[PDB]
């Protein structure tokens, strides 16, 4: 419902600023804020965009808000795949993010083996993982490539 | 080591009967990991939750050691770093424990060197022993048609009032005190006034010597007992089993009575925790239950557990699932009847549906 | 047949019982099966 | 020259020429079995020129594989290797098939069964090779002046209660 | 929305043999064939059958193979019709599976007509009145419980009592030289029993693969899935229908067993959704079995002799499946372990078995008498049974002595040795004619043999088998009884 | 040039021994009944098999290893294949895992096969020894054949298996290894120490060589139990797809059908009866049909299984009982009363029975078995409503039929034919055992002096393919047969029976008591 009122107006970016907002703003909220909401009530939601604040008014409705992290995850998506971007994931231990210059390398070559994504433009986005101690890993379009370490 | 979830923060969600789900921002954590819940409460007691399912990546649902009354949402909970430990040692001889592993005798601080995960693996194959030998009881039908073995594993299937609390104290008896190695009692789901009979025999007959060096171990989760304690008071006692038997290499015997209300207690959180019931109503998971339960207590290369083990046949109905599947998982089997026992018959054993394992001349004569 | 009469009778009472766990349980793992989904209603008009 | 028929109907490969062959280049006996494996695979069922073949390695091989294999005895392989052959197969044994079972027995000094399988040869063949009748009866001569007729344990006086009952 | 052939759609659930299939023009008409077209890497091909519609794009269906190497969203296309079966005289002597394809392994079938599995019942203006006895050669089947020409023969048993064998000796004696064709149809039974089945009618030239064979075989077996079980009985039905219909001609139809027919619905209920029944059957246990019941008729184009297997859960003829078929056949034979673990064989128990034609407008006086007669002293003779067992066979007066020693003779000479099972007995079979039988059991009701021995009576065939028999037991008697003398 | 592997998603919940997956936005996606594979670990992953495909994309998972290391929100792989586990005659002697993975003791196949076609089979013909005279005769057992062993608790449903396991050493050691018969003994449920009692009993009898074992012990999840069978049969594939026999054993399927129901309820599919998932009969079903005996034009190799059932008060009107009775080719009933009476093995012949028959019988025991037949119907039903020769035989036989261990084909063909013949009339019922004892492990004749046969010595292990190959009532055989069994009558009816009879001692009756026990242990 998102993306397709987006795709009206034809911006899309509003959306994520919306989300992040959000996201912002639940940092704050009282624990389990999403049981007992008003979004209409929470000043916080009032500055988001039409579409976002008619959608988070629906999920109330049906006692849903709790989906906010995951639909977000849904509309990035569908824009990356509208405007032709692959993420390219990389899992790097807890303050092990310094270093990324050989996941850009593996990136990069796993984006040139996929032929779907020639024409698409290669992104990376860095995830903590605390299940690895040393090393990284690297997941793009499935493609998972590990070259990391944990706990001996 | 140090866990990397230990002081972990959670809050309580969803509060239903003796189970709970707690929701912890960072992550939830491992399986059957302890935690303790921090709000006063108005409680008299504290409050400890073990985890046993995962409903996200952040909830996870976990069953109370001790009442739930007067518990809230949103109460703030925090991780022990670890599973439910218990002492071990020679510290324990001639205590009284809980689930927890907490002395309830109202005597000195255990000081016990350190402590153990109740819930761990069982012996492998190549950690098994082929040893056969009688266990001499005194009871003419156990020692000609049943006979028990040193180191295995014995059953007493019995309904109500039948005897199977009284044979298992005079196998304590004439077995328990002249022996060499130590003794567990375990008591789950049975009345607290046997435990207080069998700590005053047991201190008469000096096996306790309260000033001395002690024999034997007491574990105790009683019928009072809500049913998360009564689900994981025999692997504490285990456990305790366990440790004398690996780290020492001490021969050990193990009286647990009623392993039936051991499954009867998972059956009653299974029905909480939203799981479609089996036959009867019983946990689908009844067999693995017994199983990873019943694959601890062996007898290793390294030393010997000889478990006695009291099983409750439900409305006298042996076809039900839970004796049933004991059998599998016995070495000797005692059948008690309650016909037998209105003729007058004590022991009420019958001898045809009893079995045992070493009735092979090529062990006895 | 006072003893076959005492247990023609135990055996009847939990056949009725014992099939109607049996229907019962599967209509409520039927049931809960069956996921509520998202309604299309006017919340904006109420 | 003529297409044999499997039970369903389906021919079957009778060119069975190569695989006695590669029997008759085997070290070991137990070897061969593998070759009829192979050939009963390859839908080309053995001919009585097979199991001739594979009696003669049988006969000629020094053990079963490489490694000896206790209890092994070469007699006992041959007479069911004729049993499936007859009976599983429906094909007569020759003459040539019984003269390697009577060459193994002489060659064992199993002076016993030259005798059966002597009665057995002039009952279903015509007569036995006197060569291996003669050589069958000389086995037998050598024990019976060796005191080794029958194992002696069997010969030992016993009674009711002298008897061991393992 | 009228013609789908090709329409395309997309799977979107998987959960065992069920499969739900999203089409974005319309879900197909139920009993619609789908074909899984994108490679999975899949060794054998997938095909889906429509059952239900959960709305007007969403359709369940069930799966004819193994649902493995199966993804979500991959391609299913519409066949544009229901399953078909190839039809016709050329599909004599071969064998096939649930959807119509040949497993033979004997080159390509020249298939002229397909014609679908799902077909509507005749109507009640299309149906034939045909009453003519049906000689099978066994001496309880011809008397007791006659069949008819034309009709339905069901044989209730449990599990080892002599079902399988029966159809056997059946085959053998009403096939062979049965002038119009036969079709047998495999559900849920062992495989080696078709094996040996496909073996036995070629050794009996039924399947001449050189000349022209008269017999069609139809196998979905155990190691099939359920999806395939619930539907190669209306395969084979199928064909069986074309040559009433088309060919005009008289056929009979085998099936063993129809109970699984039954039990592969049930597994698959479960998953659409639907409540169980008792004991735990599907809800729509009667209304499937009586579709597929009525259309095996015999209307006025042609007849449908039909033999059908029937599996008695755990001996309890109270089930619900064994019950329901009772009311859809002609001719109900009903086997008891008892009586089998008695030595006798066939193990049919005469006092449960029914016919519709054991009536004297269609079968002979002397047939319906001689029948009723000995179903009467059968009865009488299980009634004194209780006596002897608590006064003994002492008590009993001459009058029911003479019932008994009668009695006895009767149960024994039902028994027969049948030309299929001479390796479970050891002795040849015999094929006891109609008016054989008749004489041979109206003598003895009478006290014609009254002072022959009893066993005489036992694993034989017609009259003249007793006598021979007797005999030859008196030979070996006076032989004992010289080897007793000059001792 | 990276090992690449295939994401499909993140583990969102698990319930014991059992797991469901949220698939990532954007993924290929997995196929069902493939195996997966869960990153405990940066370089350690958990098995797991795909069993449910939702609408919502969650997809229900069955965890098979390293349970206790699987938590939420761990990454997913997805190998894209059906399991496939060793195979060949590397494994022989070796305790495994239904995944392949080896135990240790103090090519690879596919498990999700389809079974043989109609026209890929053929006629049972071809004889397997259980080593029991009971069965060998009365209850024949074909290579390809599906033989049911039903019986309560404590009864012998393991030991007889066992035992037909061990009666292969002795005669595969001897004939060629074509013909030799490989044993895939598979427990599911059992406890850890029988399975170790059991290898340490197979090897004493080097057993081991021509024999692997596939265990799931108690312990381990349900999912092991639940793919045991089908691992275990698939070992036993790869030699019949190559013109060889093998033997499977399933100690037990009761213990399966609960595996797979704890697994159907906890992954949220609808119960049945008792419970049961509504395909419960498909399960064995799909199992037992992969036993075949291939035709000739696929090699002649076959899978023989022998899945045991256990029963509750001798009640076979169960659920799971039932469907395993009408799928087997025969079944062997334990009875407990029998049990318990003396009789061991407990072999029910009423309630057994073989549908193949004859067919999986050899030419020598065919007449014996057809003949012995016919007196023990008549022994049952004389006794049932006076001494009669089918009466006096009758009871030797069935005294004949107690055993402890298996019997060489040889020892035991020729004692049933001694008490055909009539040759034990005069020989009391509770010395039978004794006279056999003496017959096989003795020899009479030699000892008195009195032996004029040539060959036929019952110490001449070899004659047992000759037996095999002309039957016992043949002129080659037949003659010096009755010879030896008159001599051996009469030798011991007159130097022991007598005696025996005149014993009146206490010290001499217990000792005689001893004896007689004794012999029914050892032959
Ligand atoms: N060996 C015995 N001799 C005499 N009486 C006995 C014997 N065993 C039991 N009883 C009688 O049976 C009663 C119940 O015995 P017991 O306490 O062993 O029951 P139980 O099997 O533990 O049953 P539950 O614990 O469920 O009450 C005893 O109080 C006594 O009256
Ligand atoms: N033929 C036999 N003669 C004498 N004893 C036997 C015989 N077969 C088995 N036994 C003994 O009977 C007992 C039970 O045998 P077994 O282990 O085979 O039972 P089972 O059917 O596997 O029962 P369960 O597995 O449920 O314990 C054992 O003590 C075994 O040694
Ligand atoms: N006419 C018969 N004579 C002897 N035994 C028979 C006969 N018919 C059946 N049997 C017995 O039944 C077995 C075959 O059972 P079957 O016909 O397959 O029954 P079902 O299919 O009902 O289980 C045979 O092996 C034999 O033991
Ligand atoms: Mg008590
Ligand atoms: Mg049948
Ligand atoms: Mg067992």
């Amino acid at each position: 419902f998102l993306y397709k009122a987006a795709e009206e107006k034809g911006n899309f970016d509003n959306i994520l600023s919306d989300f992040q907002k959000i996201a912002a703003a639940a940092s704050k909220l009282p624990i389990f804020w999403e049981r007992t909401a008003v979004v209409e009530k929470i000043p916080e939601f009032k500055q988001l965009s039409e579409p976002t604040f008619f959608t988070l008014v629906w999920m109330q409705n049906n006692g849903m808000l709790e989906l906010i992290q995951e639909v977000a995850e849904v509309y990035e998506t569908f824009v990356n795949a509208k405007q032709k971007k692959a993420v390219a994931k990389i899992f790097v231990a807890p303050g092990g993010e310094k270093n990324v210059e050989e996941a850009r390398r593996v990136a990069e070559e796993l984006h040139k083996g996929l032929k779907e994504l020639a024409d698409y433009t290669l992104v990376l986005k860095t995830v903590v993982d605390r299940t690895i101690v040393k090393g990284f890993a690297v997941e793009l379009a499935g493609q998972y490539v590990n070259k990391a370490e944990g706990q001996q | 080591p140090v866990a990397d979830h230990k002081g972990r923060v959670g809050h309580v969600s969803q509060v239903i009967g003796a189970v709970v789900d707690v929701h912890f921002a960072d992550g939830v954590p491992p399986v059957l990991t302890a935690l303790d819940v921090v709000d006063k409460l108005g409680r008299d007691e504290p409050l400890t939750l073990e985890i046993v399912q995962h409903l996200d990546a952040h909830t996870g649902r976990c069953i109370a050691m001790q009442t739930t009354d007067l518990l809230k949402l949103k109460a703030k909970v925090v991780s022990t770093g670890g599973n439910i430990s218990v002492p071990v040692g020679r510290e324990t001889l001639g205590r009284i424990f809980n689930v927890l592993g907490d002395a309830i005798d109202q005597r000195g601080p255990v000081g016990e060197k350190l402590r153990m995960p109740i819930h761990a693996v069982a012996p492998k194959l190549a950690d098994q022993a082929a040893e056969d030998a009688v266990l001499t009881t005194g009871i003419k039908v156990i020692d000609l048609i049943l006979p028990y073995c040193k180191g295995g594993k014995i059953g007493l299937f019995g309904g109500a009032g039948v005897g199977k609390t009284v044979i298992i104290m005079e196998l304590i008896n004439n077995v328990a005190k002249g022996h060499g190695g130590f003794s567990v009692f375990a008591g789950v789901g049975e009345r607290t006034r046997e435990g207080t009979d069998l700590y005053l025999e047991m201190m008469q007959s000096k096996v306790i010597d309260l000033k001395g060096e002690s024999k034997c171990v007491l574990v105790y989760g009683q019928m009072n007992e809500p049913p998360g304690a009564r689900a994981r008071v025999a692997q504490s006692a285990l456990t305790m089993a366990e440790y004398f038997r690996d780290v020492e290499g001490q021969d050990v015997l193990l009286f647990i009575d009623n392993i039936f209300r051991f499954t009867q207690a998972n059956s009653e959180v299974s029905a909480l925790l939203g799981r479609i019931p089996a036959a009867v109503g019983y946990q689908p998971t009844l067999a693995e239950d017994l199983g990873q339960l019943q694959e601890r207590i062996t007898s290793t290369t390294k030393g010997s557990i000889t478990s006695v083990q009291a099983v409750y046949v439900p409305a006298d109905d042996i076809t039900d699932p839970a004796p049933a599947t004991t059998f599998s998982h016995l070495d000797a089997t005692t059948v008690l009847d309650r016909a037998v026992a209105e003729s007058g018959i004590y022991p009420a054993v019958n001898p045809l549906e009893c079995a045992s394992r070493i009735m092979d001349p090529d062990v006895i004569s | 047949q006072q003893r076959t009469s005492s247990l023609y009778n135990k055996t009847r009472q939990f056949g009725i019982t014992a099939a109607l766990i049996e229907i019962l349980s599967a209509m409520s793992s039927l049931e809960g099966n069956a996921m509520k989904g998202v309604r299309r209603n006017k919340f904006w008009e109420g | 020259a003529a297409k044999k028929y499997d039970l369903f109907g389906y021919e079957v490969d009778t060119n069975t020429a190569p695989w006695i062959e590669k029997i008759k280049k085997c070290k070991y006996y137990d070897e061969a079995g593998e070759v009829l494996v192979n050939m009963n695979v390859s839908n080309c069922p053995p001919d009585i020129a097979t199991y001739n073949a594979t009696l003669q390695c049988i006969y000629q091989s020094p053990s079963k594989q490489s490694t000896p294999v206790d209890n092994e005895s070469k007699f006992c392989a041959m007479m069911d290797l004729l049993e499936e052959m007859q009976h599983r197969n429906r094909l007569k044994p020759n003459e040539e098939s019984w003269t390697w079972v009577m060459k193994e027995c002489v060659k064992s000094g199993q002076f016993r069964l030259g005798y059966c399988i002597q009665q057995v040869m002039e009952t279903e063949c015509k007569g036995c090779p006197a060569d291996l009748v003669k050589a069958n009866e000389a086995n037998a001569q050598k024990a019976k002046t060796e005191g080794k007729e029958h194992p002696g344990h069997l010969s030992q006086q016993a009674g009711l209660f002298d008897v061991k009952v393992e | 929305v009228a013609d789908h052939k090709g329409r395309v759609g997309h799977v979107s659930q998987v959960i065992g043999a069920v499969v739900d299939v999203h089409f974005a023009d319309g879900v197909p008409p139920v009993l619609t064939a789908l074909d899984v077209v994108d490679k999975l890497g899949r060794d054998e091909p997938l095909t889906l059958e429509i059952v239900q519609h959960l709305d007007a794009h969403t359709g369940r269906c069930i799966a004819m193979q193994t649902t493995d190497l199966l993804k979500l969203k991959a391609k299913v296309v519409s066949t544009g019709g229901n399953i078909s079966v190839p039809v016709g005289r050329e599909t004599l002597g071969r064998i096939f599976n649930v959807l119509g394809d040949a497993i033979d392994q004997r080159g390509p079938v020249g298939e002229k007509l397909r014609m679908p599995i799902h077909a509507v019942a005749p109507k009640l203006a299309d149906q034939a009145a045909e009453d003519a006895v049906l000689t099978t050669g066994i001496k309880v089947i011809d008397l007791i419980l006659p069949y008819c020409k034309g009709g339905k023969i069901g044989l209730f048993g449990g599990a080892g009592v002599g079902k399988t064998v029966i159809i056997m000796e059946l085959i053998n004696n009403v096939a062979k030289g049965h002038g119009g064709f036969s079709v047998f149809a495999g559900v849920g039974e062992r495989t080696r029993e078709g094996t040996d089945l496909y073996l036995e009618m070629m050794q009996s030239k039924v399947i001449d693969l050189k000349g022209e064979s008269k017999c069609v075989l139809v196998y979905g077996q155990m190691n099939e899935p359920p999806g395939a079980r619930a539907r190669v009985a209306q395969s084979a039905l199928t064909m069986a229908e074309y040559f009433r219909d088309v060919e005009g001609q008289d056929v009979l139809l085998f099936i063993d067993n129809i109970f699984r027919f039954t039990q592969a619905n049930s597994e698959v209920s479960a998953l659409l959704g639907r409540i169980p029944a008792a004991v735990g059957y599907q809800p729509t246990l009667a209304e499937d079995l009586g579709q597929l019941q009525e259309r095996i008729t015999s209307t006025t184009k042609g007849s449908i002799t039909s033999v059908q297997a029937v599996y008695v859960p755990a001996d309890d003829i109270t089930d619900p499946a064994p019950a329901t078929t009772f009311s859809h056949l002609d001719a109900t034979t009903v086997l008891d372990r008892a009586v089998a673990e008695s030595g006798i064989y066939p193990a049919v128990n005469p006092l449960e078995c029914a016919s519709r034609i054991m009536d004297p407008d269609v079968i002979s006086v002397d047939h319906y008498n001689v029948a009723q007669d000995v179903v009467q002293m059968l009865t009488k003779y299980r009634e004194l049974q209780d006596i002897i067992a608590v006064l003994g066979i002492d008590e009993l007066s001459e009058e029911d002595k003479l019932i008994v020693d009668r009695a006895r003779k009767l149960v024994k000479f039902l028994s027969q040795p049948f030309q299929v099972a001479e390796v479970f007995t050891g002795m040849t079979g015999h094929y006891v004619q109609l008016d054989d039988t008749i004489d041979s059991f109206s003598g003895l009701l009478m006290g014609t043999y009254d002072q022959v021995p009893e066993m005489a009576f036992y694993m034989v065939g017609g009259i003249n088998s007793v006598l021979e028999k007797a005999k030859k037991m008196a030979e070996e008697a006076a032989e004992l009884e010289k080897m007793r003398r000059a001792r | 040039f990276f090992k690449t592997t295939e994401m499909i998603g993140y583990v969102h919940s698990i319930d014991g021994t059992i797991a469901t997956l949220i698939p990532a936005p954007g993924n290929p996606g997995v196929a069902y009944n493939t195996i997966i594979q869960i990153q405990v670990s940066p370089t350690t992953f958990a098995a797991g098999l795909v069993f449910n495909l939702e609408k919502d994309g969650r997809i229900g998972i069955i965890l098979m290893d390293n349970i206790t290391e699987v938590q939420s929100g761990q990454k997913v792989m997805a190998t894209g294949q059906l399991l496939h586990i060793p195979v060949g005659a590397g494994v022989l002697g070796k305790v495994v895992n239904p995944l392949g993975h080896e135990v240790p003791v103090g090519t690879l196949g596919k498990v999700d096969t389809g079974a043989p076609n109609i026209v890929s089979r053929s006629p049972v013909n071809y004889n397997l020894l259980t080593g029991f005279k009971a069965v060998d005769t009365m209850i024949p057992i074909g290579r390809g054949q599906r033989e049911l062993i039903v019986g309560d608790r404590q009864t012998g449903k393991t030991s007889i298996a066992v035992s037909t396991i061990i009666n292969q050493v002795r005669i595969n050691q001897q004939i060629l290894s074509k013909n030799a018969v490989i044993s895939i003994y598979v427990s599911i449920g059992q406890r850890c120490s029988n399975v170790a009692r059991i290898h340490r009993l197979l090897q004493s009898y080097g057993a081991l060589r021509y024999t692997t074992v596939m265990a799931a012990t108690a312990a381990e999840p349900a999912g092991l139990q639940y793919l045991a069978p089908y691992a275990g049969v698939t070992m036993g594939e790869y030699f019949m797809n190559r013109g060889r026999h093998c033997l499977c054993v399933y100690d037990d399927l009761s213990k399966q059908a609960v595996a797979y129901r704890q697994i159907s309820l906890l992954l949220r599919r609808p119960p049945g009866r008792e419970a049961y998932p509504g395909d419960v009969f498909y399960l064995h079903s799909r199992l037992l049909e992969r036993a075949a005996m291939l035709s000739p034009g696929k090699g002649g190799g076959s899978v023989t299984a022998l899945p045991i059932v256990e029963t509750l008060s001798n009640d076979v009107t169960a659920y799971i009982v039932t469907n395993v009775i009408s799928i087997t080719d025969g079944q062997i009933y334990l009875d407990t009363k029998l049990f318990t009476g003396g009789q061991r093995p407990a072999v029910n012949i009423g309630l057994s029975v073989s549908r193949v028959g004859s067919s999986a019988q050899n030419a020598a025991m065919k007449g014996v078995a057809g003949k012995l037949k016919g007196i023990l119907a008549e022994y049952r039903k004389l006794a049932a409503d006076v001494q009669t020769i089918p009466m006096i035989r009758g009871a030797r036989f069935v005294a004949l039929f107690n055993q402890k261990q298996p019997s060489y084909f040889m020892n035991a063909i020729v004692s049933l034919y001694a008490c055909l013949n009539g040759y034990l009339d005069d020989v009391k019922v509770q010395y039978v055992k004794f006279y056999e004892y003496l017959l096989v492990h003795r020899d009479l004749g030699i000892m008195y002096g009195t032996a004029k046969n040539k060959f036929f010595y019952m110490y001449v292990q070899e004659l047992n393919y000759l037996i095999r190959f002309f039957t016992l009532n043949s002129p080659i055989l037949h003659g010096e047969l009755e010879e030896m069994l008159k001599q051996h009558t009469h030798l011991f009816l007159q130097h022991y029976q007598s005696k025996m009879n005149a014993i009146k001692s206490e010290k001499d009756v217990k000792a005689l008591k001893n004896l007689l026990y004794s012999c029914k242990r050892a032959v």
